């Protein structure tokens, strides 16, 4: 079978993990 | 005149529309930037590399979640020769009802396309059999898309930057590029091969619960 | 199943939202927020 | 360097680069490019005379 | 160098770009006129002869239902003779689409004796016009006040030119070409047709055709014409024998229009005191003059025009371009639809052709008259002549002409094309209700409709008593059948044709954009101010300003040749669809009408799709398959046309600064191996490269759509 | 399907990359090329080869396009007048004698590794070439798609691929070799790699720099 | 603003001065050349980049070189 609710769900809040990261990367590169 | 771009000041003053497009087609031109010195052009190149490669990773993440998610994985590896790998759902309410059911199609039970980039052959080969096979490792790739969004704001700290001799080394990178990228990354792959893909070709589940108890041989290492 | 769109897969309620937020509700903010930055002086 | 003296031109920025002129007239009044040098090919907007330098011309009759 | 070669050949017919004289100008013009009269003649009598010797004419006149026409043989070389096809009647020939054979039965032909004394009659009068053209330069030509009489030009060219050549053409018509089809129509073989001057000598021969002719001239002299009522007819309508139209309407056409003409060229006022002056009439078009309603033109109005006209050869030229491309496009829209000649219009290729050629050839008039009005406002126009008045006045608000042309292209190409994309995804989607369609989301031409619905309750007859029949068939009526094929018939107007219209009203709007800003620009403007000191024709003025690549008058007529293309594309398309779909066909033994197409006219051409698989693709699998067969030079023709078309974007798409750098490195090698020339090898200018590559592009798309229409007609039609 | 949109994907890429290539290696020569530090070295050599260069790829480029076209358009025009046998045909021998040398015996030419005792196919030193058993069965089954037959129309489009090979190299190394300056434009280096023109003087100078190479030579990529 | 430099090859014909529509261009007297005069450029600012200086020299190369350089209002040539 296929994902679960609690397996997308999970994937979605770890996401937020390169989310803040990509962020802290974009705004120290420059402007 | 205008803060925007920050890295060309004859651009800051433009007063037309050419500032907003001379802007993006230069904006990853860096040595014609404001007071680049070739020191810092090195090190802004190479957190630039960083960020190009998370977006790597998290480009196939997002298609390994998607096969799991929405995808027919695990009803593909049936009969790969009479099934249709699909590639993800389709989400458009301007769709009509001829259009939900001509795309409901290889089986499925929603609006779908059909995957034609053989990511489902690739994966089936070196040895993904589950949907949770396919979703961990979309987790992975997850974090380590995260983990070269971070070494590129650590070398960009000013402990951490590399100066220019170390950029210009170009014997350290051959002999580490060669071994270690291109030697080691092939041997571990070797290593995926006889200890996954091969048991999982013959029927065998390797997974990271019982790989440390199945050898990849009946003479084993020996 | 054939009259409107519909998932069977897990939580399929989230591209009944995501495409809406992600196509034609955050833009118009996203593109609000773009325009600021670059008219600043 | 005088008149009657078919030179060479050794200027890279020119047409005429490699090619051989007539001399029409040579100052002596002390200017940057006396030379007067007039050509048989013309340049790309009309030109068949130019002022050279002394330095930058080799003779070959 | 080799600029010279081709500026020669540019500067070869513009008289004014040497030592401008106007008497001289004028000389030179009068007597190239003449030339222009003796290739015309040199080419009518090739026709004639090709037609007399090379045809199928006297065996297509005997049954022109099954037989083709066919007026050019080829030579048994290189296999070439493929091209000669069956046309019925065992005659192996190219069947030809421009309806000289039409033409021929219409005015009396009925011999290849009589085409040959026209050919002869032809290539006499060509040796006549470079004689006058020889005789009036390099003997006895006129001088300027010759030229400049406006008045006895006006009265000599509407009764002597236009009304005596319709009066001696309702002279041939009476007694020539109304006895000869009567018979022809009625089943008279061609051995017992009389011969054209028998209608004549044996007046007698006339009278059982016409009885009026036994009463003679003298009804028309007493003004008793009713007497006439039986040759000069008001019918309307048909003839359901050939299909073409009543020749008895033709010749009180050509009787009607001549007296008009004849009283139209006593309007001006000569050398005897009686009629009006063109300065008059211009002088008092002004205010207090005008109506209320035309204040706005202001105190002096057309006060300063009449300079123009002594002075300006080109403004001229663009008036009359302009309005023989108003003459080709009437030509156009009247012979479909009213045709005039018999077997015309079941014919369906000659229709076709002819619709085709006469609004190609209005297009590129309409293109020159908007060319010679930038190079009157360059070269001719003086700003003293013209002070507050309606060319002064014009461009004054040149800003305000333009900007709303500008919105008006976006408002018709929002409000046309993008309601085409607006069916194309509704029907993509599976929402057929929601297309703009005459089963979705209607858009009625109410106003055409109601013109039909006019048009045909005025003959019954509320506001036309004095015909039968209607004045086309296409406005209303019935079917009109020759040989079970339909000849015409009445055109429904629905959806489809609401939208086909509003995109050909937005492709002449933005044709109409391209060519007006580069007349009304073409002095100066806010980014070059000395524009007309460069010239009408110049690159640009260099890359500043932001860049000023064409900004020329000249550029703007090289951008707008692209656009009059795409709009007449259209044109041309939409004819050739709608008649195969909703017009042309066949009435079957039932009584039942199978079209070419179907009837899918209505429901395939509101989408880009359907005009990509149902026009496009399906309908040149004719030109496709033609390979190996008869029309396989149209198939070579189709696949030429696409070269060319390619082969012109390297001149379109490139600038002439590569090439001269990619040109010294072969001039490098043609210097090591001692074989150098003397010109000296140039790329192309940049208004060089403008020239050869529109040229390209026209060329490359109008042969490919000429063979895709003539190969499907030649072979369905 | 997937065959076939790899193939394409993979290829169009590849072009890509390879016009970036001329490309950064021009605006290297305007921007970091030292002359000095470059003197008399093979970077010297075709920026003073630099007309033979052009000139050579200028003619396999005419050469090419010149007999691919014209015996192209000479079938069009047999098959279209109803003589499709005297179509010029030439057999691909060059190609078929190397298929032939891989493992084909499908043309009957029967010489290395189309030969079973070859030298080449037994490995007389050796006899330990395990591949090759398997390997012929690869080369000598029809479904598969390693070594496809190849007839007289695959020889005219490899002709024509080798066209616009030369072409597309031909507008390139001319953009790179003229990037620092040529007789029309002798001081093209202080301009810059992009820069719109020189004005239309000197005859006029539209796309003169080397960005407007990679330009023009990106449709020559795409056709 | 666009540079405008003047090289030491000019001949002091003034023809780049009169094509000038901007008036960018004066003369200055040199003694470097026989008209003992030579082109200078000190209303750089109005300098629209219109490259009609370097159409008129007649000196090969050019002895007047423009380098188009940052917009402004003015030399992008707006009237809005
Ligand atoms: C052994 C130690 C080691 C390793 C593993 C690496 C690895 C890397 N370094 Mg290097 N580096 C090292 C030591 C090492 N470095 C040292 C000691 C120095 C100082 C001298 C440097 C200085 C340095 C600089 C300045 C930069 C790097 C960069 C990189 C990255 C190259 C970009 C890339 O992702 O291609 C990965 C390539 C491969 C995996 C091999 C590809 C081979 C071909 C093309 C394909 C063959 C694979 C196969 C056929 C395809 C199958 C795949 C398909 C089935 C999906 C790579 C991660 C660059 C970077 O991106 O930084 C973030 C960069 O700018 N390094
Ligand atoms: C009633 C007398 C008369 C007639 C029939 C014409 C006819 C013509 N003139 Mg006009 N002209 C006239 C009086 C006349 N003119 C007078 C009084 C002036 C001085 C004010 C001019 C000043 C003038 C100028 C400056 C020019 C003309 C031109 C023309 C031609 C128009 C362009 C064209 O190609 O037409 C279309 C052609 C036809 C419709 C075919 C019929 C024309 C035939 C072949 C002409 C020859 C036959 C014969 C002379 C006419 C019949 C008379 C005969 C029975 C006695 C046409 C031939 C132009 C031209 O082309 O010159 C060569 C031109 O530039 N005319
Ligand atoms: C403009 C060219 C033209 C020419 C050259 C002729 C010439 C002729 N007409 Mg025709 N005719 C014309 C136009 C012309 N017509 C038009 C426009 C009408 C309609 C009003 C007529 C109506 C007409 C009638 C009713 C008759 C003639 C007749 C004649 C013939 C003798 C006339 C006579 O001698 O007095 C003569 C051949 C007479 C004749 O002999 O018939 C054959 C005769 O009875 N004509
Ligand atoms: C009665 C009609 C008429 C007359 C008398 C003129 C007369 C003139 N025109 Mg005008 N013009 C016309 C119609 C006319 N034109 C039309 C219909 C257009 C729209 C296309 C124009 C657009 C136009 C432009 C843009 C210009 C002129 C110019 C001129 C002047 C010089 C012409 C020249 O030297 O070319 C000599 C003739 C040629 C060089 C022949 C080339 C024509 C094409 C490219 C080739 C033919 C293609 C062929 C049909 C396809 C077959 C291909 C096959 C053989 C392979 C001359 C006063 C020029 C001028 O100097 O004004 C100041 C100018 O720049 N005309
Ligand atoms: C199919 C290709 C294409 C398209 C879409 C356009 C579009 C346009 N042209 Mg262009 N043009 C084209 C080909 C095209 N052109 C080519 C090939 C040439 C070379 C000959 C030109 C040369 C040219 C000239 C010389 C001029 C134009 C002008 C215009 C504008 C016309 C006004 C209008 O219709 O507004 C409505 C907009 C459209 C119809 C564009 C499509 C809009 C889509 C259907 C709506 C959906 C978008 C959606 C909201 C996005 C979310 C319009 C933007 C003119 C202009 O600026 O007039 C003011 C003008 O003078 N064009
Ligand atoms: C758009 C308005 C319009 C137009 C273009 C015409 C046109 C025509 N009318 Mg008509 N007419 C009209 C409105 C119009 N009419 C109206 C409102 C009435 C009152 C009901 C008439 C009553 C009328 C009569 C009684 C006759 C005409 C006739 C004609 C024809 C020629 C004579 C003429 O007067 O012109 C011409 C086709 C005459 C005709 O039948 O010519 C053959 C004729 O005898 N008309
Ligand atoms: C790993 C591959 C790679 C890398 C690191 C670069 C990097 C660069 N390229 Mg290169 N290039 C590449 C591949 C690459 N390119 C390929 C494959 C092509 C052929 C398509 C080119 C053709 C090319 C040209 C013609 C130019 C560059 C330029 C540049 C530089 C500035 C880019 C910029 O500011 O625009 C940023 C672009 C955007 C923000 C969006 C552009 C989107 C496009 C228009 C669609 C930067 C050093 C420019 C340069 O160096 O100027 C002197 C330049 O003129 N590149
Ligand atoms: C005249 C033709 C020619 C020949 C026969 C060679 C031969 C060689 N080149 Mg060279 N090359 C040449 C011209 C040539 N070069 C030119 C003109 C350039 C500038 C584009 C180069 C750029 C180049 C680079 C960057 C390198 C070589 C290298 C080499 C060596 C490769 C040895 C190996 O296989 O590992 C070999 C001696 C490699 C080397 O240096 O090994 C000694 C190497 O790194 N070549
Ligand atoms: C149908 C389209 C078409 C055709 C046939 C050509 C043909 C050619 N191009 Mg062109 N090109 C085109 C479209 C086309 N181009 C487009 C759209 C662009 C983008 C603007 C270019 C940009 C371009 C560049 C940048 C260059 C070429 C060059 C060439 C020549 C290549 C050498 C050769 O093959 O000689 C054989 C000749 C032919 C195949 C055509 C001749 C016609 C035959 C013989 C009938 C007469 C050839 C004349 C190159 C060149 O000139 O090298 C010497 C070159 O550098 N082209
Ligand atoms: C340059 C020209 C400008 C063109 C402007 C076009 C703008 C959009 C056009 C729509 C306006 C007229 O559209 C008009 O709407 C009504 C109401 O849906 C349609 O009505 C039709 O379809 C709807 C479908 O639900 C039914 O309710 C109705 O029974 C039926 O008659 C008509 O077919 C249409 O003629
Ligand atoms: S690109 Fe060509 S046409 Fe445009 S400004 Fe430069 S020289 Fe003139
Ligand atoms: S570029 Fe134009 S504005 Fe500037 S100096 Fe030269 S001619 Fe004058």
């Amino acid at each position: 079978m296929t994902l679960s609710e609690t397996q997308v769900f999970v994937a979605l809040v770890i996401a937020l993990v390169p989310a803040i990261l990509a962020f802290r990367l974009s705004t120290e590169l420059y402007k | 005149a205008t803060k925007f771009p920050k890295f060309s000041q004859d651009l800051q003053r433009d007063p037309t529309t050419r500032r907003l497009f001379y802007a993006i087609a230069t904006a990853h031109d860096f040595e014609s930037h404001d007071g680049m010195s070739e020191e810092n052009l090195y090190q802004r190149i190479f957190a630039s590399h960083f960020g190009h490669l998370a977006i790597i990773f998290l480009w196939i993440s997002g298609i390994l979640f998607h096969v799991a998610w929405q995808g027919n994985f695990e009803q593909w590896i049936q009969d790969p020769l009479n099934n249709s790998p699909i590639a993800h759902a389709i989400w458009d309410a301007q769709f009509g009802p001829p259009a939900i059911a001509a795309y409901t199609q290889a089986g499925a039970m929603n609006p779908v396309d059909i995957c034609y980039s053989g990511v489902y052959h690739w994966w089936y080969t070196i040895g993904m059999r589950t949907n949770n096979d396919l979703f961990m490792g979309s987790i992975f790739l997850l974090l380590l898309s995260s983990v070269m969004l971070y070494a590129g704001w650590l070398h960009l700290q000013p402990r951490f930057r590399p100066g220019l001799a170390w950029f210009k080394n170009a014997e350290s990178r051959l002999n580490h590029h060669l071994a270690g990228l291109f030697g080691v990354s092939s041997l571990a792959w070797t290593g995926h091969l006889v200890h996954v893909a091969l048991p999982e070709s013959r029927g065998q589940h390797v997974g990271w619960d019982n790989f440390l108890s199945i050898r990849p041989h009946p003479e084993g290492l020996a | 199943d054939m009259t409107q769109l519909t998932g069977a897969y897990a939580a399929p309620w989230l591209p009944w939202i995501m495409i809406p937020l992600i196509f034609y509700i955050l833009p118009f903010p996203i593109f609000a927020i773009i325009f600021l930055w670059i008219e600043r002086e | 360097v005088q008149r009657g003296s078919k030179v060479r031109i050794l200027r890279p920025e020119s047409y005429w680069y490699r090619d051989i002129g007539t001399v029409a007239t040579v100052d002596q009044s002390g200017i940057r490019y006396p030379a007067i040098v007039r050509f048989d090919k013309v340049n790309y907007y009309g030109i068949s005379s130019n002022n050279f330098a002394l330095s930058e011309l080799e003779e070959v009759e | 160098t080799t600029t010279w070669i081709w500026d020669l050949h540019a500067d070869a017919h513009d008289f004014d770009s040497h030592t401008t004289d106007l008497e001289d100008i004028s000389r030179k013009i009068f007597s190239a006129h003449f030339g222009h009269l003796a290739v015309i003649f040199l080419w009518l009598s090739g026709m004639y002869f090709h037609g007399a010797r090379f045809s199928n004419f006297s065996s297509w006149m005997t049954d022109p239902i099954h037989i083709k026409p066919s007026a050019q043989v080829v030579w048994p070389i290189f296999g070439q003779e493929i091209l000669n096809a069956d046309m019925g009647d065992g005659f192996r020939g190219i069947q030809i689409t421009s309806g000289l054979f039409q033409m021929w039965r219409g005015e009396g032909f009925t011999h290849e004796f009589q085409l040959f004394w026209t050919a002869i009659g032809a290539l006499v009068m060509a040796a006549l016009m470079m004689f006058a053209g020889w005789f009036h330069y390099h003997v006895r030509a006129p001088k300027l006040d010759w030229f400049r009489n406006w008045e006895s030009m006006m009265n000599h060219h509407l009764a002597g030119l236009l009304g005596l050549g319709s009066l001696g053409w309702a002279g041939h018509l009476i007694h020539v070409a109304l006895p000869t089809n009567k018979l022809l129509d009625a089943g008279v073989p061609l051995e017992d047709i009389p011969l054209p001057h028998e209608f004549i000598l044996n007046k007698s021969l006339m009278v059982d055709l016409y009885p009026s002719f036994a009463e003679g001239v003298k009804p028309f002299f007493t003004l008793n014409w009713s007497a006439y009522a039986d040759f000069l007819t008001f019918k309307g309508g048909l003839n359901p024998v050939t299909g073409g139209l009543w020749m008895t309407d033709i010749a009180h056409h050509h009787v009607a229009i001549a007296v008009l003409f004849i009283i139209a060229g006593h309007f001006y006022r000569t050398n005897w005191g009686i009629g009006h002056s063109f300065r008059e009439l211009l002088d008092d078009a002004r205010t207090p003059k005008m109506l209320p309603i035309f204040n706005f033109i202001g105190p002096v109005g057309h006060r300063g025009l009449d300079k123009i006209f002594e002075t300006s050869w080109h403004a001229n030229l663009a008036i009359h371009l302009v309005q023989f491309g108003t003459a080709s496009l009437l030509v156009a829209h009247h012979m479909y639809a009213m045709p005039p000649y018999p077997y015309l219009a079941t014919d369906y290729a000659t229709v076709t052709s002819l619709f085709t050629h006469h609004v190609w050839i209005a297009g590129f008039c309409i293109v020159g008259g908007a060319a010679h009005a930038a190079i009157f406002l360059v070269r001719d126009y003086n700003p003293a002549d013209h002070v507050n008045n309606v060319l002064d006045r014009t461009l004054r608000h040149r800003d305000t002409v333009v900007s709303h042309l500008a919105w008006v292209c976006q408002f018709l190409g929002f409000h046309s094309f993008a309601m085409y994309c607006h069916n194309d995804t509704m029907r993509a989607f599976g929402r057929p209700q929601d297309m703009f369609s005459d089963t979705g989301i209607q858009l009625q031409p109410i106003f055409a409709q109601w013109v039909q619905q006019i048009q045909t309750m005025a003959v019954g007859g509320v506001t036309a008593p004095g015909l039968g029949g209607p004045v086309s068939h296409a406005f209303g009526g019935g079917v009109v059948a020759i040989g079970d094929k339909i000849a015409m018939m009445p055109i429904q107007l629905g959806t489809a044709d609401f939208l086909i219209h509003h995109i050909h009203a937005f492709t002449i709007h933005v044709t109409v954009l391209v060519l007006l800003k580069g007349v009304l620009f073409s002095r100066n403007s806010r980014l070059i101010p000395d524009k007309g000191e460069l010239g009408f024709r110049f690159p640009c003025d260099g890359p500043g300003r932001g860049g000023t690549c064409q900004v020329s008058a000249w550029d703007h007529v090289f951008l707008g040749l692209f656009w009059m293309y795409n709009s007449l594309s259209i044109v041309i398309f939409h004819f050739f669809w709608k008649m195969q779909s909703d017009v042309w066909g066949t009435v079957g033994a039932d009584g039942t009408i199978s079209h070419i197409t179907g009837g899918n006219f209505a429901q395939a051409s509101i989408t880009n799709n359907g005009w990509l698989r149902d026009f496009l693709w399906a309908q040149a699998s004719q030109v496709i398959g033609s390979y190996g067969s008869a029309l396989s030079a149209y198939g070579l023709f189709f696949l030429a046309g696409h070269f060319i078309f390619g082969f012109s974007l390297m001149f379109l798409f490139s600038g002439r600064g590569y090439w001269q750098e990619l040109i010294e490195s072969i001039v490098w090698a043609h210097n090591k191996l001692k074989i150098t020339t003397a010109i000296q090898p140039r790329a192309l200018s940049i208004t060089q490269g403008r020239a050869v590559g529109v040229a390209h592009y026209l060329l490359g798309g109008i042969v490919t759509t000429w063979a895709f229409f003539l190969a499907r007609m030649a072979a369905i039609g | 399907t997937t065959m076939s949109a790899l193939y394409t994907h993979h290829q169009y890429i590849a072009g890509f990359l390879m016009i970036g290539a001329f490309a950064h290696g021009a605006i290297f020569l305007i921007r970091d090329y030292d002359p000095e530090a470059n003197r008399d070295n093979v970077l010297a050599r075709m920026l003073a080869h630099k007309e033979a260069i052009i000139s050579h790829l200028s003619w396999v480029s005419l050469f090419l396009g010149f007999h691919t076209l014209g015996l192209y358009v000479h079938n069009d025009c047999e098959v279209a007048l109803g003589s499709p046998e005297k179509q010029i045909l030439i057999e691909p021998v060059f190609a078929q004698w190397t298929q032939a040398f891989h493992g084909k015996a499908l043309y009957g030419i029967n010489s290395l590794l189309s030969n079973p005792d070859s030298v080449a196919s037994t490995a007389w030193p050796n006899y330990g070439n395990v591949w090759l058993s398997g390997w012929l069965e690869a080369v000598n089954n029809g479904a598969n798609s390693l070594f496809l037959t190849i007839g007289p129309g695959d020889l005219l489009v490899h002709h024509a691929i080798a066209l616009g090979l030369h072409v597309t190299t031909l507008i390139l190394v001319k953009g790179a070799l003229d990037a620092r300056g040529s007789k029309l434009m002798p001081d093209k280096k202080d301009f810059g790699y992009s820069f719109p023109c020189d004005g239309p003087g000197r005859g006029g100078t539209c796309d003169i720099s080397a960005w407007d190479a990679f330009y023009l030579a990106t449709f020559w990529m795409l056709n | 603003s666009h540079s405008v430099k003047i090289y030491d090859t000019c001949i002091g014909c003034t023809q780049c001065v009169r094509a000038c529509p901007l008036d960018v261009l004066e003369m200055v007297p040199w003694d470097g050349c026989k008209a003992g005069s030579i082109a200078s450029s000190p209303r750089t600012e109005d300098c629209v980049g219109c490259k009609r200086c370097e159409t008129a020299c007649p000196t090969d190369f050019l002895s007047i070189r423009v380098y188009l350089g940052a917009e402004t209002t003015r030399s992008m040539g707006l009237a809005y």
